[PDB]
């Protein structure tokens, strides 16, 4: 509305402001923040690491992957579902296997087996 | 009176329905965002203050770890992946309601996606983690336990899966419930037309009163409440002069800044504890009610369960899991006892100067002659020497009547 | 008090004591059938054969014995109230609470 | 012993008693009353630190209710109220005092 | 501060209160509306009634 300058949301936080010399309403996007973690196996099997950086798209951040979780950096991706090692987010796990590395995959629940009704 | 007995006639298959949560909200605090965000003077003094974002941290983390440990213990009792044979014939028993339906794109039988559809379930520091097991992977699990109870009974559970046809299946669980086999295999078509209307009506009835699902709702709601109420208490004053830490730095003195900076600290630490508390005891809460699913899912799905009430409501014949958000939804198929009809009854029938018992059943009497019937239902069969057993003398027993046993 | 008001329960004591009245008559007159669907009458020493049966004992045992078993059924049932009585510390959890 | 056993040759009824809480008391706290009494000037004060009074209620109500609930799981069982007969007559067996 | 503290004992008193009529819920639908096989549950002895 003409009078109206800001815009605030349902948690009382300012969502949208008029520019003063221009009317043009902008919307404000909080800048992106995100937990990090570090997926490793234990110091005495490897140094190597993987990080996640947990709800943040992989633009705001040597193998990228975008799972659910966020962003996964120094895990490389494998087709081939194993058995939960390190839980990292919505059905993505890490593990370190063999040259020698973090791999990320999809868990698998069990095998399949079909009984002869 | 001292003579009278009720005997059931008939049954009903009656499918019930119990709702339970499982799992709840898993939350991050970034405890130096929320109460100072970018601003190093707050940031100084918080690091003065002492462990305290450490702990709460610890105990978010504990609670998340928490949450995923009840869904796998719910979920994941079944070792392998079972599928339900390609020819859905079961006997004419129709499960197409509460198994996985593959037109749907989710995978989902038509139960689970009313389910989904029913319950639905800022930015200061506060995040939210989504689960290990994808909505998708419960759904696998719970078609894995429905194809292992409905292909092996309760064999699975317990080791191998065996195969066994569904109608000797029911019939050993109506062994278990104390009624023959033959009053299943003689009524088979009725007892599955039963358990159809009653599949057919779990829908309507979740469909019709969303109070049902309310429990799910309520934690998805405490949630956001919670998590709302925290970020308000960013708005409030905590006794300084302004909320916003940047006004109170310009237009102070540092060193008068210094206490009102403080009394933010204090009040904005303190409301994070206080959130951080209450979903402990909401954690506790919630572990208690996955607990007790894990334990009906071992009970009521992968066995047959003697416990009175514990599986529905009447004799427990089975029960079958279904997935809901955060939750855990078990359909109950149980006995009840229908069309009493009144008896004489006696303790002993006394024939040769012998009294005699039955071996399985009472004595019943239609006003004329005397028969042996089943507790839970009425077979009549005529008094003979292979389901009575003599032990004892005619004298003793009060009650006793007078009639031939034949052999 | 201060602000500090005690809310009434919404089931009276009465109230409490009809529900119980009630699970007493259903389990002497109708056995464990009123917990499962309809009430079914059956004769108590009957009920009480059914449940000797439960725990492996067979009903002659019953049948035979069942003016001694009234008799230690009765002498519990009156040591309980003794046993009550004398002692407050058997109820103390619930004072506890309070 | 590899060849011995024991078997029972008489038996007891015994009754013993098992108490359980069940409800505790339902309290409602007035956040005002309690902490400002009847001053205007501690209740503008007190509107400055947010909504804990609102939580509290909730909290409270919360708990009321459970115990509400607490007391209708535990005696609500039976949806019939059933009545023992007049005659007294159970096989022996005296109930008077339950 | 007073408050916050009665608020959250009263809570847990809540929740183990809340675990004992859970217990005695239980036990009545087993204890007395049926007959228990389980040891220890419903008195000390074999369960009749
Ligand atoms: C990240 O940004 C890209 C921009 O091309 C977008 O396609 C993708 O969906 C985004 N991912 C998430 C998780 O928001
Ligand atoms: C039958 O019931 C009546 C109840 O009025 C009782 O007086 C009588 O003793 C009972 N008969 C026997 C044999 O117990
Ligand atoms: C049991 O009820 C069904 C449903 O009405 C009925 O068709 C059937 O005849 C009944 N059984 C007997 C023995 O009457
Ligand atoms: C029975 O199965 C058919 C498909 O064979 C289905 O159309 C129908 O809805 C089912 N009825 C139920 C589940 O009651
Ligand atoms: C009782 O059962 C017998 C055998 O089935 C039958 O001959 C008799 O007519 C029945 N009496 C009544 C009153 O139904
Ligand atoms: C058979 O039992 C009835 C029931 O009391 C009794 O009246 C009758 O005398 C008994 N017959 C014999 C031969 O004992
Ligand atoms: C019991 O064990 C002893 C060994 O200590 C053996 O000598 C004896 O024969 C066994 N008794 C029976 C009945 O097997
Ligand atoms: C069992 O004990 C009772 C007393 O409680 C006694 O009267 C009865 O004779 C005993 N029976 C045996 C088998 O000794
Ligand atoms: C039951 O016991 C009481 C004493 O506790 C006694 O007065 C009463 O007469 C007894 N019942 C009968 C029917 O004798």
């Amino acid at each position: 509305l003409p009078f109206q300058q800001f815009g605030r949301d349902i948690a009382d936080t300012t969502d949208a402001v008029r520019d003063p010399q221009t009317l043009e309403i902008l919307d404000i996007t909080p800048c992106s923040f995100g937990g990090v973690s570090v997926i490793t196996p234990g110091t005495n099997t490897s140094n190597q690491v993987a990080v996640l950086y947990q709800g943040v798209n992989c633009t705001e951040v040597s193998n990228v992957f975008q799972t659910r979780a966020g962003c996964l950096i120094g895990a490389e991706y494998v087709n081939n579902s194993y058995e939960c090692d390190i839980p990292i987010g919505a059905g993505i796990c890490a593990s370190y296997q063999t040259s020698q590395s973090i791999i990320a995959y999809t868990m698998s629940l069990g095998a399949e087996n079909s009984v002869a009704y | 009176s001292n003579n009278s007995i009720a005997i059931p006639t008939n049954f009903t298959i009656s499918v019930t329905t119990e709702i339970l949560p499982v799992s709840m909200t898993k939350t991050s605090v970034d405890c130096t965002m929320y109460i100072c965000g970018d601003s190093t003077e707050c940031s100084n003094l918080l690091l003065q203050y002492g462990s305290f974002c450490t702990q709460l941290k610890r105990a978010l983390t504990g609670i998340a770890v928490e949450q995923d440990k009840n869904t796998q213990e719910v979920f994941a009792q079944v070792k392998q992946i079972y599928k339900t044979p390609p020819i859905k014939y079961f006997g004419g028993f129709n499960f197409s309601q509460i198994l996985p339906d593959p037109s749907k794109p989710s995978k989902r039988s038509p139960i689970e996606d009313l389910l989904f559809n029913k319950v639905t379930l800022k930015f200061n520091g506060l995040t939210v983690l989504p689960p290990l097991l994808t909505d998708e992977m419960i759904a696998q699990y719970t078609s894995a336990l429905l194809a292992g109870t409905i292909t092996s009974g309760w064999t699975f559970g317990a080791g191998p899966a065996l195969q066994i046809p569904f109608p000797m299946q029911m019939a050993y669980r109506f062994n278990g419930i104390g009624v023959t086999q033959n009053v299943l295999y003689e009524n088979q078509k009725l007892i599955a037309n039963q358990f159809n209307s009653a599949i057919g009506k779990i829908q309507d009835s979740l469909s019709s009163t969303p109070s049902a699902l309310g429990k799910l709702q309520d934690v998805v709601n405490h949630n956001a409440q919670a998590l709302n109420t925290l970020v308000k208490q960013l708005s409030s004053k905590f006794g300084a002069i302004s909320s916003v830490l940047n006004d109170i730095l310009s237009r102070l003195d540092p060193p008068e800044a210094e206490v009102q900076i403080d009394r933010l600290i204090t009040g904005r630490l303190q409301s994070l504890q206080t959130y951080v508390t209450q979903q402990l005891i909401r954690a506790a809460e919630i572990r208690a009610s996955a607990n007790l699913a894990a334990t009906k899912m071992s009970e009521c799905v992968l066995g047959q369960s003697k416990r009175v009430d514990f599986c529905g409501k009447g004799y427990h014949l089975m029960s079958f899991p279904q997935s809901a958000p955060h939750g855990v939804v078990f359909l109950h198929v149980t006995y009840v006892p229908a069309q009493e009809k009144n008896f004489t009854t006696a303790p002993a029938i006394c024939h040769d100067g012998k009294a005699h018992f039955p071996r399985e059943g009472v004595f019943v009497s239609n006003g004329t002659h005397w028969f042996v019937t089943q507790r839970n239902f009425y077979e009549p069969q005529i008094i003979t020497t292979d389901n009575t057993f003599v032990s004892g003398n005619c004298d003793v027993v009060i009650g006793i009547v007078n009639n031939t046993v034949y052999d």
